DNA sequence: TTCCCAAAAGCCTAAAG
DNA sequence: CTTTAGGCTTTTGGGAACTGTCTACAT
RNA sequence: AGACAG
């Protein structure tokens, strides 16, 4: 070929994204700060421990983690363990850190752990097998699905659904949406579902709830059941949130009311808890909000600081997403390209369980022996790796007969349902409003690149995608123009 | 089709300890060679290792120089690759802290050779 | 216681042881018672208571396982259920059928070993097999037949082929021994129940692959030839018990060992004859 | 050029058997030990045995599945191949008088398991 | 005439065994020796994840030779039989304890479990054993509560001996009011016709091959359903492994517990290891893993040929016709069978004139046929043409051709296109099987199965041939008829 | 996972001693 | 009048393509 | 049970 021709072809060609071509997992896992030499995984571990540090008994400080010497790495991998110094001969690309805690200024036994040590091109070698580490396209703060607001926490994976209900106002029948959410996992007379207003009435008094979350008063315009009790509200101080509370109240009361004899007991709390008495579950739900969720909700445009504020926002501001949603599940803009949160799901779960089962024992003095036993039983060597090859669907087996990492290696995205992969499910992908055509594919993902994994364009990643810091999918302006028009046609009626 | 010849890289793994010993497939009566050297060519019948189970009572039957060269398709364990395929390299792992060496004397020449080279390489890495 | 146881559951483990448851418761218761118661214381317171313680114781025881690893019970989750366990057999059955049909002939295999063998010896050995097939086959016979016939018949097949094939191979090996001159060992082939300096040097030259031995009290020891221990095993097997001869009368007369009582007296210088047989096999092979 | 270039052909006159007599899959060490794969292909599935039972009488199909399932029948087939002046065009592979039907391992297992429950499938009289 | 199920009298099977009868009652367990003997009789063990070498062996792994066939092993008092052809017989037996009248047939237990056993109450358990705890006020149903009340008011004794001895009256009461409520006529007739076979004295514990334990690094892999069976047997062991002899009521309770464990085991095993998509009936009883079978990419011959003509390649021909080549080598050349296998395997990846001549002579000696008869399968098997007979005619001399020259005409009968699809090939080992397969030969799908007098569309010529015929016939190489005449 | 479809549970209503 | 039969509505559970290759698996 | 081939 003419060298000048190749030069002009290069000049008249847009370059790809070095962030995405060289491996986005590489950047989000194995990138060192210049001020201090610390990987992204190490910083993520420090962030998780700093978040969980609120649950320490005043002196169990988490000092940090260090990088283990390969001398110590080999000594710790190959332990005695009943007179058999067992070693696994395999490439097994890994690196060891040690988490160090402090108690009143004195060191404990450091807990060593192993970490994947991704290579360029999203490549790892685990137990002698070459795996490809793909990012997971996640929703930033919460997802809107067919009829649901799906919000994940560190522990729970909650879903906010809604139904319709009837109530009489001024003698005329009216219909309002009641928003519910099953939270007691063991849960799975008309059968009803746990309304959010039911949780409000279970925690606070009914009059207390109305006064605290609205400028509305309650007696015992007029609101009454359909098919006794009477709730009277000032003629001018009305709101949609108060009406939703009334609808949820009647939804929880109309089917049950064999336990309602004196209406004044409705202002109490034990009666509502009986109607729903797992006070441990109630307290976990109350203190079931963490820093990462709050930060993500702030990023999206919500101002949650307490879970009750979250319930108020969902009941008043985010309920718009339940019946007529401005955003759509079909698109892929405004989404994160998360890697660590899914790779370290095992480690995140281990840290959470350690914290909870450590706070739940006692609030008394802690001995060094008991702390060491807890750390030994919590932070093992392969805590974050035992389930990498079986429980994580973002790590696939590499079978690329090419020298190019773009075509199959570095351009794979995995949906959350396909990311877990522990379900072993098949949604049939046809009767799904999620997998509809959207112009977002053309900018995020590759249409006409249709593997049997995801036959639509969401399976792979568009290599020119503009992705900013912290793995947020940004929108390139220019093509956006054309893209906008296409979207309208996709919804032509 | 000559212009389109894919290149295929393959790895053959064989374990020989107290269970079995390598046969002689790339050496004459004088020189014992279990597997091809680096840069060597596999036999016209692609066969490597061909390890035979170790039995003392069958010594004058399956340990004579003719029996070592001869391969019985049944009762022996060979790894069969593409014939004429040039050998890229060999990786040798040895457990050197067994007082009775399971491999009888004579059939550990190339093994010790490559293991010594690899040991020097890793020792130099460790020294660095 | 128862219751416681128842509650627781148881586981398985327881168963383981065985036882038843128832027873346881018772035882436781016883234881417681024883233881416681016783122781315681018562018173115281512280312590514791017683118751517581117782318761625781128862638871523780128851558871144980826791404490222481091993010796624990795990319920595997099983592309079907019968073939869910990875435990195969080392040998294809068709190879065994072929080796049976092969060993059913003796003249071809004998001429494969040595072309210069009279057929009258083969006929006498087959006539003796026609009577000897009722009784049992003993390990020394199989070992000698494996040693003598490996240039035409694999040794390990002797552990898979049927009894009639083993009897025919014993007849062929006895004929080969009788022709070679090792009549004493040939006598010990179709039977019913009822190393010197020059040899060492020659066998070491013929069998350069020798078993390594443990260093005694720190000082390393010289290796021991595997053919030597095989010869010792055959010698011990032959001297294990007394025997009744069921074979050709001509070979029995040539053996220079005749006893009025219906017992096959083992010659004092039998290990030397076995060593000579092994030396002849080694010379023939290499 | 693409992958799936071939070289995965699996021709097997006779396949090594499990202790419970039935052909099995090939483990890595035992699959990399033969020139070309030596797998026992499941060319008689439910659909294939349906087509055979319908197009041909169930007799020959049961005979094929008995030769495959019963190790003695397969040994007889190989013996017939080896002990014939013409290995091709063998008059009868398995002499059913010497080897009667009903010796197939899966069917014997099924019948024994039912008999341990107190039942047995038998033809109507 | 059909195929129905028949109840088997376990007493007849026990009497017809006439061999080494060892009972599971006499395993006191709780010690190394008896536990090891029980593990030898039960628990077919695979010590390591490695291929075994004992083609023929006894119950113990001590007689590794195969010529000792039918020799009773002194250690086990069991004859030596082929491992693959080992007879499938009940491993153990269970007899009635010293204070139990008889044993209930497991089929009867499973049949009664469908109706008597209920979530809110276990009628069979209440009727049979005494150590059953229940609360009447805890019954959250109404029909079940009424059934329980009626049963309580009737007032039967809760002993196993009473249940067995007075089974007629108890069963009639179960029929009468509401207890089964369906299939009354069939079940009553079944009980009336096979009453004697429902209470056998002896009960067989299934074969050693039924229960598999595979020991390996990280423990000993077992199955789930086996567990139930184990418990049942262990229960009967605990009947006799008691320091203090059990009272007759306790013996009846333990016997009923063991019988219920057997019933649960058989139900679960029939639901899981047979009924499921992978299993015994739907995986092995109707075809699995043929021998003398090959599978290869279909590349064909675009040459003047026959439709019943197939070309198996060098490697497939050598491995598939392994014993045919061995027979030819032994018959012609003074070669031992070991040398024959060595030659054949050595010359699979390499070409020679001798083996090619042997293939040609085999195909020629297949006299009243084009070659060696065989069946050819395309998956999924939808139509008659998915499976079709062909005749092998020539192994290809090119070692690089791992291809299978099926005829062009027979392509449309399956959905076979040369886009990189592997098809299956089964070698017919008999002339009788070839004659039987002649009904699956391609000439059977010529006539359309959906049109009265029409040849099926599967016989239509392929694309290139049709286009060639078009470009030849439909050409203006002559003037029109009027101009041709004028 | 979600849709198919049969079988057992459960419920109101009705007929005979 | 009391005590069960009968048929309709709920709830639950087994089941959901064929062949072949490869991949995963102790603490 | 995930991918791939048809
Ligand atoms: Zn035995």
């Amino acid at each position: 070929p003419d060298p000048f021709l190749i030069e002009k072809i290069r000049e008249n060609t847009p370059c790809m994204n070095p962030t995405l071509a060289n491996g986005i997992t590489v950047e989000h896992t194995m990138t060192r700060d210049p001020n201090t030499g610390v990987n992204m995984t190490r910083r993520y571990i420090d962030s998780l421990f700093d978040i969980s540090s609120v649950l320490f008994p005043d002196g169990f400080k988490y000092e940090g983690n260090r990088a283990c010497t390969p001398l110590k790495h080999f000594e710790e991998i190959t332990r005695e363990y009943n007179a058999k110094r067992i070693a696994n001969i395999a490439p097994t690309d890994m690196y060891m850190i040690d988490l160090m805690f402090s108690y009143k200024g004195e060191m404990l036994y450091p807990r060593p752990m192993l970490l994947p040590a991704f290579k360029r091109g999203n490549m790892v070698t685990i137990n002698g097998a070459k795996y490809i580490g793909s990012p997971v396209l996640t929703d930033v703060g919460f997802s809107v699905l067919n009829d649901s607001i799906f919000i994940p926490f560190r522990r729970t994976k909650l879903t906010f659904k809604q139904t319709d209900h009837h109530y009489m106002c001024n003698g005329q029948r009216k219909i309002m949406y009641v928003i519910w959410s099953q939270i007691h996992n063991e849960m799975a007379r008309p059968h009803i579902e746990s309304c959010l207003a039911h949780y409000f009435f279970c925690q606070f008094g009914v009059t207390q709830t109305f006064k605290q979350w609205a400028n509305v008063d309650v007696k015992c315009n007029i609101y009454s059941s359909a098919t006794e009790m009477v709730l009277v509200i000032p003629r001018h101080q009305e709101s949609i949130f108060a009406t939703r509370l009334i609808a949820g109240f009647w939804y929880v009361v109309d089917a049950f009311p064999m336990r309602f004899t004196r209406p004044e007991y409705v202002d109490s709390t034990n009666l509502w808890r009986v109607i729903l008495n797992i006070d441990s579950h109630l307290h976990s739900f109350c203190n079931s909000l963490d820093e990462m969720t709050i930060e993500e909700l702030k990023t999206v445009g919500v101002n949650v600081s307490t879970i009750w504020e979250l319930l108020y926002e969902i009941m008043t501001s985010l309920a718009h997403h339940l019946y007529a949603t401005d955003i759509d599940e079909t698109s892929m803009y405004g989404k994160r390209l998360t890697v660590l949160h899914y790779l370290m799901s095992e480690f995140n779960y281990a840290v959470s369980m350690f914290g909870y089962m450590f706070q739940s024992r006692r609030d008394r003095e802690w001995t060094v022996q008991e702390l060491n036993e807890g750390l030994k039983r919590s932070f093992k060597l392969q805590t974050a790796i035992k389930r990498l090859t079986v429980d994580h669907g973002e790590l696939d087996t590499m079978s690329n007969p090419n020298s190019s990492m773009l075509i199959k290696g570095t351009s794979i995205l995995v949906t959350q349902d396909r990311a877990k992969t522990a379900k072993a499910h098949n949604k049939s992908l046809i009767n799904d409003s999620s997998r509809i055509i959207h112009a977002s594919i053309a900018e995020v993902g590759q249409y006409k690149n249709q593997p049997k994994n995801n036959p639509d364009g969401r399976g792979r990643l568009n290599m020119y995608t503009k992705v900013g810091p912290t793995g947020l999918v940004e929108r390139r302006e220019e093509v956006r123009e054309i893209i906008d028009n296409a979207q309208l046609m996709f919804r032509a009626k | 089709l000559k212009r389109m010849m894919p290149t295929s890289y393959s790895t053959a793994v064989a374990n020989a300890g107290r269970k079995a010993f390598f046969l002689n497939m790339y050496g004459d009566d004088k020189i014992y060679k279990p597997f091809p050297d680096i840069g060597d060519v596999i036999r016209p019948d692609g066969v490597i290792f061909a390890i035979r189970d170790h039995d003392d009572d069958l010594a004058p039957a399956e340990m004579t120089p003719r029996a070592l060269r001869t391969l019985d398709r049944t009762f022996d364990r060979a790894v069969i690759g593409t014939p004429g395929a040039k050998v890229i390299d060999i990786d040798i792992w040895r457990d050197e802290r067994v007082n009775p060496s399971p491999t009888p004397t004579g059939m550990d020449a190339q093994l010790v050779k490559y293991h010594t080279h690899l040991s020097s390489y890793y020792r130099e890495l460790l020294k660095i | 216681v128862k219751f416681c146881v128842e509650d627781e559951a148881p586981t398985l483990a327881n168963l383981y042881r065985g036882m038843s448851s128832a027873e346881v418761p018772d035882i436781l218761q016883a234881k417681v018672m024883v233881r416681r118661l016783t122781i315681l214381p018562l018173n115281d317171a512280t312590s514791h208571s017683i118751v517581s313680n117782m318761f625781r114781y128862v638871k523780s025881n128851l558871n144980p396982a826791e404490r222481s690893t091993a010796d624990r019970v795990n319920d595997k989750r099983p592309t079907s259920f019968i073939e869910s366990h990875k435990t195969k057999q080392r040998v294809t059955p068709g190879d065994i059928v072929a080796y049976n049909l092969d060993a059913l002939d003796v003249v071809k295999l004998v001429h494969k070993i040595d072309d210069t063998v009279p057929v009258e010896l083969i006929q006498e050995c087959l006539d003796c097999v026609a009577v000897t097939a009722t009784k049992d086959i003993y390990p020394h016979q199989i070992l000698l037949a494996q040693w003598v016939m490996h240039k035409a018949f694999p040794a390990r097949a002797f552990s898979h082929i049927n009894k009639n094939a083993v009897n025919h191979l014993l007849a062929a090996a006895q004929s080969l021994m009788w022709h070679w001159g090792f009549q004493q060992v040939a006598v010990f082939m179709q039977v019913e129940l009822y190393i010197q300096i020059k040899y060492k040097d020659v066998m070491d030259e013929l069998y350069p692959h020798q078993r390594q031995q443990r260093a005694i009290n720190g000082v390393p020891v010289a290796p021991v030839n595997i053919a030597g221990i095989a010869v010792q095993s055959a010698h011990a097997s032959i001297r294990s018990s007394n025997w009744i001869y069921h074979g050709p009368d001509r070979l029995f007369k040539e053996a220079e060992q005749v006893t009025q009582n219906k017992v096959l007296v083992v010659p004092a210088t039998i290990k030397s004859v076995i060593t000579e047989l092994v030396i002849h096999l080694g010379k023939l092979n290499q | 050029l693409l992958e799936k270039i071939g070289e995965d052909w699996s021709a097997a006159a006779s396949v090594k058997t499990q202790p419970f007599g039935l052909p099995s899959k090939l483990n890595n060490a035992d699959r990399a030990s033969t020139p070309g794969r030596e797998t026992a292909i499941r060319s008689f599935g439910e659909s294939e045995t349906r087509s055979y039972n319908c197009t041909v009488g169930p007799g020959p199909t049961a005979e094929i599945l008995d030769q495959t399932n019963n190790p003695l029948a397969h040994a007889a087939v190989i013996e017939s191949w080896l002990t014939a002046e013409k290995p091709s065009s063998v008059p009868v592979a398995v002499d059913r008088e010497k080897i009667p039907f009903g010796g197939s391992r899966p069917v014997a297992m099924f019948d024994h398991l039912l008999e341990c429950s107190g039942i047995a499938l038998e033809y109507a009289p | 005439m059909g195929l129905y199920a028949k109840v088997v009298d376990h007493n007849e099977v026990h009497d017809q065994f006439t061999g080494k009868r060892i009972y599971a009652n006499d395993y006191n367990t709780s010690n190394s020796d008896e536990k090891e003997e029980f593990d030898r009789h039960f628990y077919s063990h695979f010590q390591d994840s490695e291929a075994i070498e004992s083609s023929v062996s006894c119950d113990c792994r001590a007689i590794e030779d195969a010529h000792k066939l039918g020799v009773i092993c002194d250690i086990c008092n069991t004859p030596v039989v082929n491992t693959s052809s080992r007879p499938i017989e009940p491993s153990m037996w269970v007899r009635t304890p010293k204070h139990v009248r008889s044993l209930i047939n497991p089929r009867l237990i499973i049949m009664l479990t469908g109706y008597l056993v209920t979530k809110e109450f276990d009628f069979l358990a209440y009727l049979t054993d005494t150590s059953y705890r229940y609360d009447v006020e805890s019954i959250g149903s109404k029909e079940t509560r009424r059934k329980v009340d009626r049963l309580l008011h009737r007032g039967f004794e809760r002993g196993l001996n009473h249940f067995i001895d007075n089974f007629n009256e108890i069963f009639q009461f179960l029929l009468d009011a509401n207890i089964i409520s369906n299939n009354k006529s069939e079940f009553a007739q079944f009980v009336a016709q096979n009453k004697d076979k429902l209470f056998p004295k002896y009960l067989p514990v299934p074969s050693k091959l039924c229960f598999v334990a595979e020991s390996t690094t990280s423990g000993t892999y077992l199955d789930k359903p086996i567990e139930a069976a184990i418990d049942a047997t262990l229960t009967f062991a605990s009947i006799d492994a008691s320091s203090v002899p059990l009272s007759p009521i306790k013996a009846q309770n333990r016997t009923m517990r063991g019988l219920r464990l057997y019933g649960q085991f058989y139900e679960i095993y029939a639901k899981s290891r047979i009924a499921q998509k992978p299993g015994l009936a739907r995986r092995h009883m109707f075809g699995a893993r043929l021998n003398a079978t090959a599978r290869a990419v279909i590349t064909s011959i675009s040459d003047p040929h026959d439709y019943d003509e197939l070309h198996i390649p060098w490697g497939v021909g050598c491995q598939l016709l392994k014993y045919h080549l061995t027979n030819k080598l032994k018959a012609k050349f003074n070669m031992t069978t070991r040398e024959a296998f060595s030659f054949v395997y050595e010359n699979v990846l390499q070409y020679n004139q001798i083996i090619a001549d042997l293939f040609k002579e085999l195909i020629a000696e297949a006299a009243p046929y084009k070659g060696m008869g065989c069946t050819f399968h395309r998956n999924p098997t939808l139509q008659r043409g998915s499976t079709q007979q062909f005749f092998i005619t020539k192994v290809k001399d090119d070692i690089n051709d791992n291809s299978i020259s099926m005829s062009v005409l027979c392509l449309k009968a399956p959905n076979a296109d040369f886009d990189g699809d592997q098809l299956n090939l089964t070698l017919m080992p008999d002339v009788y099987l070839t004659k039987a397969t002649e009904r699956i030969a391609p000439h059977t799908w010529v006539l359309s199965i959906d049109e009265p007098h029409e040849i099926s569309g599967n016989l239509e010529l392929q694309g290139p041939v049709v286009e060639t015929i078009i470009n030849w016939a439909h050409e203006k190489y002559l003037p029109p008829l009027e101009e041709w005449l004028k």
